């Protein structure tokens, strides 16, 4: 259930290792949908799910006309949101060329039904989304702990700690507001906030000769907004259920661009982010430093972009990763009789290799985020050199 | 490694101060032999009255010497400017 | 005819605001499709003058039934082709994909004739194009000079030159073997040659007592392809004649969908755009430094994301830029009397701001490749005939 | 079976002596045909049966009419390929220069047959040969677990590994272009490849002070390197050689030229225009002339003159060790107290009779082969347990 | 006539020049059989005129039913010979490797004849040859001279002289072992005597003595190979009772896959590793930078060193001096369509455009005679004697 190198490894040894990896200079930790489903959160089989049990219609249009999605895969819930989204994209694109009047309508509404199944997802909490202090509640007891483990862990000189997520969620901000520590995330302003990229740049000092941290997100926010073409503006929760979420929940109107998320998957077509670029340019400049260890948990490896820096990543001596994937055995069984898809495939890869920087966990229940958090230490504040208190650790065996 | 060349020049010494219209110039010993075979003909200035030249990227800037010292020992000249080409 | 600032400059002072450019601590070019024209090339308005005279009945299509082109910029030879070819090629996979037989049909006629006129202009050499030591020939000269100034004039301990390039043909890579020189353009592999982005921040050294440059095509290349769905393929050009590059000029209707890379043409897949978009991020990343100097030469200001780019990097006050350009006259008066287009306005604009760090040269015949690379500074071979008479000694 | 300075030790000491050998500054590998077998590979016996029963014509005139080999080695198969391709030269110059002709045409079909059996052994896969992606199937998985080890087991400050060969096949460049190594051979450029022998002094670095690659040397030259007629030496692909040359010398039964550059025969000092193949073997005696060095053989015979005197000279040097691996070494210790035996169990024998600490010899038939050998080497111990504290952690386990 | 590239020079010019090229890290020096005939050698011509004027009857079948000879060039005078032995060599091999009887006579006749008139050429003093002190003679005086200041012309921690040598003969060793210095030539040994590639790269160095190495490229008279396949050496006194004697005093005799003089016997794997380990050497020294060449005696007639010495000469660092006593007699020559590559090469060379091609002749004043003289400087037998008589 935990192998490193294609062998075999065991439980506490695997505990040491950790120890161990938790000491470098550079740690980093990389979350997905799933670490938010103790939370409130979904994940895109249940958006499927809530598609086709509200809307029955479209999903008739969608395999009887333009044969876009499949009965099999529908049936037994297997298709993918993200291919789907840009087929219908670019349908739409061919009818406004050729001057039709009616698949230029009835493709709209396919469109916006499916970007509002994904921000209610993204919803932890519901109607209580815009009052405040949520995060003194139990559900986000573990995304304090990590962050806890994550800091205290530091000693004078060394870094601060780096987290990647690919979540639109508020889960992290509400949770660190709640201790007292400052996450940088390229902002600044209050009256009128926005994005300047010499930001990830700063850090703080006493002036009478302290905790914070940095927090990158690859995908996009449910708080951000675009009205020129260089200036992205942020906002808080309250004064966005306001203006432009409850009216695209509860109104059911047309979409235009209210609010930047990438779910799609090809992510450059969109050429006038200019955001998108300034994190990736930084993931791959973190995972290049010597004496650099990255945690993952929650990532379904199905982003084609993401594959490819992780891969290319491991011509380096110095880089240890770590992967959780609960569903682990029934991936080797179906790749072992010539099948498998992209995803299962690009794990089996990984597994399958003769690097001791590559550590792979399964289990089920056992690689979920409550465990990933228990398996990580507290410090020792001062630490006993215990050869008073070892030498009598073996007088304990050794006396009888 | 590979074809391409860049170096073709030999020289004698390198600029070393500059005080009021009057250059200094120190003298090597690595350039064992101090013939430098070229296109057309072979050349070593090593007597006053002789001329010299500097280049600066885009022009060349021409000297004359005029004395000889000391100070293995070192050797030292001094030089001044006459124009350029 | 040369105007930094709004107000005339003469050429010995330009010839050496040149050098001074030259010494900073990045320098990048940027080229053309007109920097290929004195070696076999064409332009982007005879590969539509000499489609609309053998193809006229595919041309009423694309107008009165698809409303894919329009008769005014048709009739007055200024179209775009790139565009015209990635919409005809999601087009197809439309129709494929809900089961439209007769317009699916049409559309590989189109396509086979637009790859046949875009292919023959680009190989320079035509049945040679397969053989070996092009680079030795004569009107690949005023290539080498460039490539052996720009590197003649580093230091040690500095970075090396950089060449963004929106052709898609190999006329700069022939031209480097022969200098005996090393180009990256991030692929490796022999027998499996494959893309990895990371190869843009490698170098070489030595380790007992060695020059390179870096290359970025913006379009694509002759010499890339797709067979599988999540791997692009390089060959050598002996290697792809016989593959496909032969079909498609002397066979009539041999098409084959989503395999070739170029000129932008397969952009919704979500394998081939990586490669497109790595290269802008990289020209977007290079063009925001301090200590940068960009020549353009061959470029003709048509797109609408080069010039944001350029114009957003002049808030730095430590980048700058020299452009050619010979219809600066003919273009002045028509924007004087409320006309011109969308590129004649943007460049004069950019002659009329006050700025000490913008020069423009417009002189017709002046503005050219050829003058361009002798407007560059070198300073101031009896080892040839050996290697003959060796030759000669054969028994 | 393991035979340490003339005297004998075991499996537990053995491989301790591997674990320190392999921490030293210098570290190589010699190959042959063996290591190929695992793959699809051939040895001159089976050249010779292959040859026997498909040209069976000719090897009566060899017999009968020009006395070149024993009618008695012949029905064994005892036979040597590599004289007998130097003899039918040493036939083919005085015929010419003596303008006989009706020898040089039964001479050309003898050297022409005896040229198109080892390509179709050299091969591995028939007509997958011409194809991409082939070091992903698991007849290489130990091959490129050896790279994998060899590279690992380096530290900052140590130089690279490095791989001479012998064999013609590239079951060593296939399993390379599968990890992503780069492996330094002498060439370089694509549309026109040319031999340097500069290149050979490169290494990589990187740009904000790929950190994996190593070197090959073949020294009997490949199936994919061609001569011109300009007097350079150029490299193709497997796909490009395939369609140009080497579809002829299969099916055509045609007469032979020098196509590729190969040479099998056992005195190639004949060629004079071998300036490829003068430094290889400069490289290789440069190499263990220096302090601090360990070379590992494996499916090697020992019947080259050549590389046996390098051998024995190096052994003056008190800084070099050598492992060997033979597994007839008790049929061939057998054969030779009756003061018999060949000229190839001499050699081994004399090495197996020293008294120097600095020979190893590893017999036990089917326990000397490759993967064995490649199971014999360590992996890296990353964060070492300093255990001089930690050592009571070994006496904990059971004392009471 | 001191041409220097297109142009010319005088005594004085040439003598200091040579002081400069005396000074750099790497020096070389080739010689051939010309410097060997003040002490009595033989060119190649008079030893092919003696084989015509003394075995004439055989000298037919050469140009007649085997081929290896051309009349024209026979008759010239310029025929090479040791490119002849070694094919007569590989003729006899596979007639006696097919069972016939009248070519393998008529080959092992013609073997004898021809080692005999080449031995006799190079035995160098006539009976003296199964004696000691041969190098106090008259004759060894300028050789000693020769390595006398080619050696004290010398820095510390400097390099040491490498000399190069086409001759296969005793010369050099007999006036070395007079003065006292020790020579390197890839041998060890006293009672069994046998070839280590590997002792070129060994030193000698003291605790509280000068030495030098020897290259020969066409093998010698003491080496030879016995019925066990490794390749010995030994001394004159003991292979003159061995072989030679038989040799030069017998009529027909011979012995196969025996010798190694002069390039023979090359078509087996165990003699050819001897030849190619001097060449190429000879090739990593050439390549070397800061180095100087100094070629007296050689005819230039060879394909693969006219080849290396071109290459050589790229990087400008590699300096030649040539020397050939008869050259403006190939100038007006080769004005017209007449013309041999000896001469072709040589003048080619003299009309370069640089300063490293430095053709020298005087007719009698480029010998190795004065070669000698051009070069720097840095009562016992009265004793002795009155210890003897005493
Ligand atoms: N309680 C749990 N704890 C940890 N993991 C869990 C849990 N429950 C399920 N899982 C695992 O969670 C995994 C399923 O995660 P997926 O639905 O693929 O999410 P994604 O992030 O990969 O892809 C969506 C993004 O991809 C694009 O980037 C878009 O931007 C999208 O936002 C399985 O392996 C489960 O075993
Ligand atoms: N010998 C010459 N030397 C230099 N320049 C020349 C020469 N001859 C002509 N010219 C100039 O060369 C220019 C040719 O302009 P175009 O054919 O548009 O080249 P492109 O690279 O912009 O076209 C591709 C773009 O089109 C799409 O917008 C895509 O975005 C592509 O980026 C003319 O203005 C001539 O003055
Ligand atoms: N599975 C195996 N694993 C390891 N070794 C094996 C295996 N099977 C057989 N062997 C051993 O592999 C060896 C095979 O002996 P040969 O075919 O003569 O090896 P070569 O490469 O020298 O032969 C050609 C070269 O020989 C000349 O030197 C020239 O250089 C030629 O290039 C035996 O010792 C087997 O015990
Ligand atoms: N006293 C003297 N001092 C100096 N030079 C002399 C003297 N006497 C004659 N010479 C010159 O010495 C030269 C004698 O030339 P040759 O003996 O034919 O040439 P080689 O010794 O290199 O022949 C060996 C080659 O033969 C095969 O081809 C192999 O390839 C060998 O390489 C004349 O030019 C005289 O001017």
């Amino acid at each position: 259930s935990i192998y490193q190198g294609g062998n075999k490894l065991n439980e506490d040894d695997f505990r040491s290792h950790v120890y161990s990896l938790c000491q470098l200079d550079n740690v980093g930790v990389l979350l997905g949908a799933g670490a938010s489903v103790g939370c409130g959160g979904k994940t895109m089989k249940d958006v499927w799910k809530s598609f086709k049990q509200n809307y029955p219609e479209l999903l008739g249009a969608l395999i009887d006309k333009y044969l876009l999605v499949s009965q099999i895969d529908s049936d037994n819930n297997l298709v993918n949101v993200e291919l789907l989204i840009d087929e219908a994209t670019k349908f739409l694109s061919v009818a406004k060329t050729r001057r039709c009047e009616d698949e230029e309508e009835e493709f709209r509404k396919i469109l916006s039904s499916l970007y509002k199944e994904v921000t209610k997802a993204a919803l932890l909490t519901g109607e209580q989304f815009r009052e405040k202090n949520q995060g003194k509640k139990d559900a986000f007891k573990y995304h304090k702990e990590l962050i806890s483990k994550l800091i205290s862990n530091r000693q004078p000189g060394q870094s601060a700690p780096a987290i990647f997520t690919t979540n639109y969620d508020l889960a992290l901000e509400w949770a660190a507001e709640d201790l007292g520590i400052q996450l940088f995330n390229g902002f600044s302003g209050l009256h009128t906030r926005q994005f300047y990229p010499q930001n990830f740049d700063l850090a703080f000092r006493n002036v009478n000769a302290h905790y914070h941290a940095y927090l990158y997100k690859l995908h996009g926010s449910l708080t951000w907004y675009q009205n020129d073409s260089l200036t992205v503006n942020e906002v808080s929760a309250s004064q966005a259920y306001d203006e432009y979420i409850n009216d695209i929940i509860n109104k059911d109107d047309f979409y235009r661009g209210q609010h930047l998320i990438y779910p799609g998957a090809n992510k450059y077509s969109h050429t006038i982010g200019f955001v998108y670029g300034e994190m990736f340019r930084r993931f791959g400049e973190f995972i290049s430093k010597p004496q650099t260890a990255l945690f993952i948990n929650g990532f379904g490896f199905g982003d084609y972009h993401i594959n490819r820096i992780i891969l290319g990543a491991l011509l380096n001596p110095s880089f240890h990763v770590v992967i959780y994937y609960p569903e682990l055995k029934e991936a080797i069984t179906k790749v072992s009789k010539g099948g498998g898809s992209e995803a299962e495939k690009a794990i089996v890869t990984l597994k399958n290799m003769a690097f001791n920087q590559v550590t792979v966990v399964g289990g089920g229940s056992k690689a979920y985020f409550n465990s990933f958090v228990e398996h990580l230490p507290y410090p020792v504040l001062f630490p006993r050199d215990n050869i008073v208190d070892e030498l009598v650790e073996a007088i304990a065996n050794l006396s009888k | 490694m590979s074809l391409f060349k860049l170096t073709e020049i030999s020289a004698i010494g390198y600029v070393v101060g500059l005080e009021g219209e009057r250059i200094r110039i120190n003298l090597h010993e690595g350039l064992q032999g101090r013939l430098a075979s070229h296109r057309k003909g072979v050349s070593s200035v090593t007597q006053p009255g002789d001329l010299i030249g500097f280049d600066a990227g885009n022009i060349l800037v021409v000297a004359r010497v005029t004395d000889m010292a000391f100070v293995i020992p070192l050797r030292q000249i001094i030089a001044y400017a006459i124009g350029f080409v």
